[PDB]
């Protein structure tokens, strides 16, 4: 039989937390973007190692082929936005952009108190694009080619 | 309502400038793009020109391009249209109106760097005012 | 430049005979969102213009249940089941694809009569 | 310090060009169940350009790897699209056969084993005398043209022909790049450029010996080749505008079905309705001849000034020298004689009458043994076109002097897809530069 | 019925500089080196995943494979060769190694202020390898040096 | 292929990990790979056969595992560097032993067999309290 220890949070533990305790939690969210097999089990690994090698040669496999891929694009995909940055992680880190209002007014004792993620989530979808190129081009400008000039003698 | 109101109209010779103004009741107008149309004694219908909820991108129809000018006042609560150099063909109703769907706030495409709108068809019609043109 | 016409101008009907006007259009009215962009529009002699349906096939709000739009690719309509006398009156197609937004024929409803 | 030192970009706008494969979207797509609908990304209608300022790039239109691929991928894909369907073995079977009442398509009989045991002899085919070959002297018995070879297998009758828009984009790491330049060459460098998402709508309508529904020219006509001095190599024109051509349709007809096997089904004209009626595509005569002065001039540009003449093809195959042309799902190949009948120097009716051929046994692309069977499309068609290019091939054995002289041209249908694929380039993206500059890396 | 603002200047539109102006927009060069598709993009990516559904298809199917994963790959190498070279992060990075001479003397300049990357590319690209394994070298003897 | 270390005791290895530092291949790998990329093509044209499927699955292997292991690194905030340390304080509990005797007389893969069943936890101690904390107190420090 199995017996029960305790958390340990755990896996979207902070989904509907308020904002500024989850904040806290981006370990593990962070920890599983790459998952699902967790530790070695060490059935489960052999398991999909034989089903990886026997369904090669057909339809499943490649089906698993293509699942796999995918989840590697999805994180390279947040990976290259966090190179490009000046966020190397890091879970947090912060810009030089100022906080244009006209996405948000809201006073941050709303925010950090009395939102969920997802909440907030939904008020600034629409400003997303915008948001992430001015941080970039934020990174560029000055700070990284006046940086070159502050080296400059 | 969304209570559609406009008024400055009335008669004026060719080749003068005249304003007409829309005021419209119980509207949040910065979610929503804003349209002027022709009703002709031609009995026809012609779009005129549009106007971004924000004001940020207007068009002109191509008969207009370059006479008409539209603007806005989202703290007012007012559309504005002047036109300059009125010729004769000219002479019609012209009428406020508003767009069916929200606008959302423009959308930047990363690909190409360009901040694009969205347009849509209208719902709400004033009654417009007569602008007649000559003697 | 999207241009298009409407059936011919007059069309007859009478109380409860259903009747349709459709709108041929130079262009597919394809949307880059998935829709098509399509309205049809009316309005009656000393009446302000009314919306009738916004999307092909689907009605606006506060319309009656008779309207029923359909149709496709380049080539759309509106159907009107058991049209009631108090339907006359001038009717428009207009598309949003593209600018200039434009309009068909500009047809009229009106009743047979002897 | 005037030693400079080393540092490094990344993210550098650079650029060179490289074979890859792009990524297919068969925009605007029971359907069915045709173009790339089940192997291309169904829709991406809305392309996006960026114009580049002060920059320049050399392009080569007869060295393009896009067209490959299109050469490949269309005979891929459509193949592969047959391979589930019926294979008419049984069908190979001496066929016996009389001419149909008012030469002429014949009306054939033939053993065939379906059902249980045992066979059926006596049939309604009306096929055409060009996809029949007659054996021993005059007698009336004989079979599918090159059955040897296979040649059975009949084109799903689900599934359709026609030709769609199709659009082609880059992959990730990978850059469209395309001439934004009128009275562009086709080879040689192009000082205004711009990058694209994907390409213009191409469509992939395979004919032979004329260009249809292609991309127009915008000022004058032109003609596009690799090398004018090589008389060896196939020319390109290009037409300012197009001209129209209605092609028409034969006898009123109805399919029947054949029973041939266990779910195996036959499909074949067993009925006509109606009068027998010749198939052909009528174009204005005075129009051909508007567009071809056009052509003319051009060609006259290409050799000081010496006299054009076109002659009709040099003569062989039906199939190799009329010219093929699609439409309602059916073949035809029709004579082009009198589009191709004229000299031209320093100085009738009002359409033209193009009689043409219907045939069933098709082999695509000259494959070996390859053939398909186009099922019959009930009823007449009709469909009309427009013509945009030519194909054309100078006579390498031109030995009079003070002319020159032209047939419709030839080589296989790369040359086809040309006539859309001759303004972009793909290229890989290049991320990592590096130059020197006066800042050292300072240590820890 | 779709309008147009400003730029926020796009994909590859720094190729008409000149160094000195291409030094911008770096991050808009680079961001878009694993998507042609960026962004949500309604009524596209939707259907880029419903396609990837529809992989029961072989030969032509699994080409989209290939070229999927040689992209990720592609990536992986030069941010592997970055890390290399001690410049994780991000857009410039200068190393430790001085120019020689033999490779080009034109003036610094002539280099920022009249030149672009594509010619600058042309000019030194017989040097690449060796620039390459120079500033290795360096980043090696600082890891030892540094110690 | 590192394992030269693999001879030595943890003391020893220990100075040999930062001579290592040239990664276990890829890198200069991928660039002959580059070479091998082009060839690919060659290798589309021939279409789908075993061989080259084994191939593909391979090299979606081989990535997985790069980029697995560094995952963790960037979550540590240690990134890398080869060698970094974090606040977690040694709890016994996991192990007691002489530092002498971790350290020497001990081949780095034999202790790896006592310390497996802590391993698991022993990450979760670093990223819970490395960078959940630490990253705070940095913006917290900002915030005034
Ligand atoms: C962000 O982003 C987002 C997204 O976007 C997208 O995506 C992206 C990615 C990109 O791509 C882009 O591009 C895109 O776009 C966005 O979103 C957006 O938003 C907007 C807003 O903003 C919106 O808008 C809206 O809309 C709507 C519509 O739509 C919807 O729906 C539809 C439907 O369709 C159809 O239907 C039918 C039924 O009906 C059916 O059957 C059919 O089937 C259908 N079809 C189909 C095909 O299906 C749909 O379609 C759509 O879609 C939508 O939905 C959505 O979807 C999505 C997906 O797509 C999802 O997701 C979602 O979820 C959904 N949604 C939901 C909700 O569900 C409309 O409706 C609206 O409008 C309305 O509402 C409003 C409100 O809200 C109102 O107003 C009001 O008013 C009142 C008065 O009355 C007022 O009060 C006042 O106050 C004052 C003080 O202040 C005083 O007190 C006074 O006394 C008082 O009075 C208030 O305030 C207001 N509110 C406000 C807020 O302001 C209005 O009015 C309306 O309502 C209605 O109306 C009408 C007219 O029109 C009327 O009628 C009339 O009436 C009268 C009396 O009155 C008489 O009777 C006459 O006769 C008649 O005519 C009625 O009545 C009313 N009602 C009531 C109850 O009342 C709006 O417009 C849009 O939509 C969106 N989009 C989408 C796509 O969705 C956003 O925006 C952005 N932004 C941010 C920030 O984020
Ligand atoms: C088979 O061949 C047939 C031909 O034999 C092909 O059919 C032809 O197909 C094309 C494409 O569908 C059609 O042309 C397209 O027409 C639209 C619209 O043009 C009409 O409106 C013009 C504008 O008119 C308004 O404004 C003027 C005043 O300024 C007022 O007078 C009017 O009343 C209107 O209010 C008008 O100028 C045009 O007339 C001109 O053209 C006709 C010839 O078609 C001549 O008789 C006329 O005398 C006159 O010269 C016309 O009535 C155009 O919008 C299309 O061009 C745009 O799009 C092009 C790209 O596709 C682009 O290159 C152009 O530059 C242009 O786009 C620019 O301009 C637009 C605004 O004008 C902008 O919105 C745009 O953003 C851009 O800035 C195009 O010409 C042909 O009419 C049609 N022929 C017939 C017989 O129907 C068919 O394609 C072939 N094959 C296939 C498979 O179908
Ligand atoms: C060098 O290559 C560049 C692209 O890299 C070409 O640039 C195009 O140039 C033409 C001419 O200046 C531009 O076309 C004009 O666009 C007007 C509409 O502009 C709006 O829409 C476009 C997309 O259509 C947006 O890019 C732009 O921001 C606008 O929002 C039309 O109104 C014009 O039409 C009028 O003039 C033409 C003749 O030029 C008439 O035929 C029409 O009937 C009408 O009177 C016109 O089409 C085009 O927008 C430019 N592209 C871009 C990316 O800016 C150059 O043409 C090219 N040069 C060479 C020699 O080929
Ligand atoms: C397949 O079709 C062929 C015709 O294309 C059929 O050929 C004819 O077949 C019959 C039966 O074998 C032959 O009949 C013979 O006729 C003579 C005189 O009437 C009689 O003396 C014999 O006893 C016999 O019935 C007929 O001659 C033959 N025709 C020729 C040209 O050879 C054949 O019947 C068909 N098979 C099927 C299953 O229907
Ligand atoms: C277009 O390509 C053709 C070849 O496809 C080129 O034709 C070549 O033209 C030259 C000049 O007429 C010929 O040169 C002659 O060759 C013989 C033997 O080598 C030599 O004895 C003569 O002195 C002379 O050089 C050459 O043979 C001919 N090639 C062929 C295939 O016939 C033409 O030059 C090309 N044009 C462009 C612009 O490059
Ligand atoms: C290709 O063009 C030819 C004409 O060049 C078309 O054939 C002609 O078609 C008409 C209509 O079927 C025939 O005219 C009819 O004749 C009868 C008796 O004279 C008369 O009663 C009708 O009012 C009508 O005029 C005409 O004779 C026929 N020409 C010949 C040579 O048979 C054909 O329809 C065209 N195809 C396309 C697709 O348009
Ligand atoms: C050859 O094709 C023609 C059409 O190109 C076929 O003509 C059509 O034949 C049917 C049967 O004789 C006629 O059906 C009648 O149509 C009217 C209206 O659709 C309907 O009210 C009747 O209940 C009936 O179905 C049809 O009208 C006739 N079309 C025309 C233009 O006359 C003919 O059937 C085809 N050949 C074969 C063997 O059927
Ligand atoms: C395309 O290349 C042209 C040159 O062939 C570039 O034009 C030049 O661009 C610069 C930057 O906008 C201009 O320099 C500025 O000029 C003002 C006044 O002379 C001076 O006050 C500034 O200090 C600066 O030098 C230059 O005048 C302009 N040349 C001309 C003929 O207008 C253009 O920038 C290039 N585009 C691309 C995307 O790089
Ligand atoms: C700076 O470069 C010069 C020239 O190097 C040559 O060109 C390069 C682009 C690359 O192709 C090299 O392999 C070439 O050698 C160096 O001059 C060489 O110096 C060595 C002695 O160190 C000498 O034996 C060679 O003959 C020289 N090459 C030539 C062509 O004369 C110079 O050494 C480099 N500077 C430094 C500090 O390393
Ligand atoms: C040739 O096909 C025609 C139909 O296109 C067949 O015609 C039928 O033939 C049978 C036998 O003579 C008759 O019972 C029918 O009445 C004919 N139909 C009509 C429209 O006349 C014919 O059977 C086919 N084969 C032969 C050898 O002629
Ligand atoms: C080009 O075709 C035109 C007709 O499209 C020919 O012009 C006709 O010439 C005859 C003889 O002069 C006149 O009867 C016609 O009225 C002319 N047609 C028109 C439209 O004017 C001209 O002959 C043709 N050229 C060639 C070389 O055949
Ligand atoms: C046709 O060839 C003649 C020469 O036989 C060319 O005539 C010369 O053309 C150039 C360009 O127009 C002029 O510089 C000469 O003065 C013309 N010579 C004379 C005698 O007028 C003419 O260019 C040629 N046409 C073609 C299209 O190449
Ligand atoms: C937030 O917006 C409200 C109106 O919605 C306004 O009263 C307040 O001034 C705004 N705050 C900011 C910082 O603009």
């Amino acid at each position: 039989a199995v017996g029960i220890g305790a958390v340990f949070l755990g896996f979207l533990g902070a989904a509907g937390s308020t904002m500024g305790a989850a904040s806290m939690t981006l370990t593990v969210q962070a920890r599983l973007l790459l998952s699902g097999i967790v530790q070695q089990q060490n059935n489960l690994l052999r398991a999909i190692e034989a089903q990886q090698r026997m369904l090669q040669l057909t339809v499943w496999g490649i089906k698993q082929l293509q699942a796999r891929v995918l989840a590697v694009e999805r994180y390279l995909g947040d990976q290259q936005l966090l190179g490009i940055w000046g966020c190397s992680g890091k879970l947090i880190c912060t810009t030089a952009v100022p906080w244009n209002a006209s996405w948000s007014n809201k006073s941050l004792d709303r925010i950090w108190n009395n939102m969920t993620w997802m909440e907030w989530e939904r008020e600034i979808d629409n400003y997303t694009s915008e948001i992430y190129t001015l941080i970039e081009e934020s990174q560029n400008q000055q700070e990284k080619n006046e940086q070159e000039l502050l080296e400059l003698d | 309502r969304v209570q559609l109101v406009e008024s400055g109209g009335g008669v004026v010779q060719p080749g003068k400038s005249v304003r007409l103004s829309c005021v419209v009741s119980d509207f949040p107008f910065s979610k929503y793009p804003m349209y002027w149309v022709r009703q002709a004694p031609g009995k026809g219908l012609e779009w005129v020109a549009a106007i971004s909820g924000d004001a940020w991108h207007v068009v002109y129809s191509n008969s207009v391009q370059g006479r008409f000018l539209v603007s806005r006042d989202n703290v007012k609560n007012t559309l504005y249209l002047e036109m300059n150099s009125l010729k004769i063909e000219d002479t019609a109703v012209y009428r406020c109106a508003r767009m069916f769907q929200e606008s959302g706030p423009p959308r930047l495409d990363r690909w190409s760097g360009r901040n694009y709108y969205y347009y849509s068809g209208m719902d709400v019609w004033g009654q417009g005012t007569t602008v007649t043109v000559s003697s | 430049d999207i241009v298009m016409t409407q059936t011919p101008l007059s069309l007859s009907v009478t109380p409860g005979q259903p009747a349709s006007i459709s709108c041929k259009s130079s262009e597919s009215l394809r949307q880059s969102n998935g829709k098509t962009s399509l309205y049809w529009y009316r309005q009656k002699p000393g009446q302000s213009p009314q919306l009738l349906v916004f999307e092909v096939s689907n009605r606006f709000s506060g319309v009656s249940d008779r309207f029923v739009g359909s149709g496709s690719g380049t080539d759309f309509t509106l159907r009107i089941s058991r049209v009631e006398a108090e339907d006359v009156g001038f009717y428009y197609c207009m598309q949003s694809k593209d600018f200039p937004l434009t309009f068909g024929g500009g047809t009229k409803v009106d009743l047979k009569r002897t | 310090t005037e030693k400079l030192w080393v540092t490094v970009y990344y993210g550098v706008p650079v650029w060179k060009e490289a074979t890859t494969t792009l990524f297919c979207a068969s925009d605007a797509k029971e359907v069915h169940n045709v173009w790339a609908t089940h192997a291309c990304v169904p829709t991406d209608p809305n392309p996006q350009e960026v114009v580049l300022e002060n920059v320049t790039e050399h392009f080569n239109m007869w060295k393009n790897n896009m067209v490959e691929q299109m050469q490949e991928d269309i005979i891929s894909l459509w193949d592969q699209s047959l391979k589930p369907c019926v294979k008419l073995t049984p069908l190979c079977v001496t066929l016996n056969c009389k001419d149909v009442n008012a030469g002429e398509i014949k009306n054939c009989s033939f053993n065939i084993t379906t059902s249980i045991r045992d066979e059926v002899q006596k049939e309604y085919a009306l096929f055409y005398k060009l996809d029949v070959v007659p054996i021993d002297n005059n007698n009336t018995s004989y079979r599918l043209i090159s059955c040897d070879t296979s040649v059975i297998t009949q084109a799903c009758p689900k599934i359709s022909f026609e030709p769609i828009p199709i659009h082609y984009c880059a992959p990730a790491g990978f850059a469209i790049l395309k001439c934004n330049d009128k009275t562009f060459n086709g080879k040689g460098p192009c000082k205004n450029v711009s990058t694209v998402q994907c390409t213009h709508g191409i469509r992939p309508v395979v004919s032979t010996q004329l260009l249809l529904n292609g991309s127009l020219a915008e000022e004058e006509v032109v003609i596009r080749s690799d090398n004018f001095t090589n008389n060896a190599k196939t020319i390109i024109v290009q037409l300012k505008e197009s001209v129209e051509i209605n092609c028409t349709r034969p006898n009123n007809n109805t399919r029947k079905s054949i029973h041939i096997g266990p779910g195996r089904a036959f499909y074949t004209t067993g009925e006509i309705i109606g009068d027998i009626r010749q198939a052909h595509c009528n174009i204005s005569r005075a129009k051909w001849n508007d567009t071809l002065k056009q052509i003319v001039i051009k060609l006259r540009e290409q050799f000081e000034n010496k006299t054009i003449v076109f002659n009709h093809s040099s003569g062989g195959d039906p199939e190799i020298v009329m010219h093929s042309f699609n439409c309602g799902g059916e073949f035809f190949y029709c004579n082009s004689t009198q589009l191709f009948n004229s000299t031209w120097n320093n100085n009738e009716g009002n359409t033209i009458t193009l009689p043409c051929r219907i045939k069933q046994i098709i082999n695509m692309w000259q494959e070996v043994g390859k053939a398909m069977y186009a099922p019959p499309i009930r009823g007449q068609i009709r469909c009309s076109s427009n013509i945009t290019g030519l194909l054309l091939t100078r006579d390498g054995g031109i030995n009079e002097n003070g002319t020159e002289i032209f047939r419709p041209g030839g080589g296989d249908m790369r040359d086809n897809w040309r006539s859309e694929l001759y303004k972009y380039k793909v290229v890989k993206i290049e991320p990592l530069g590096v130059a020197p500059t006066k800042a050292k890396r300072r240590v820890v």
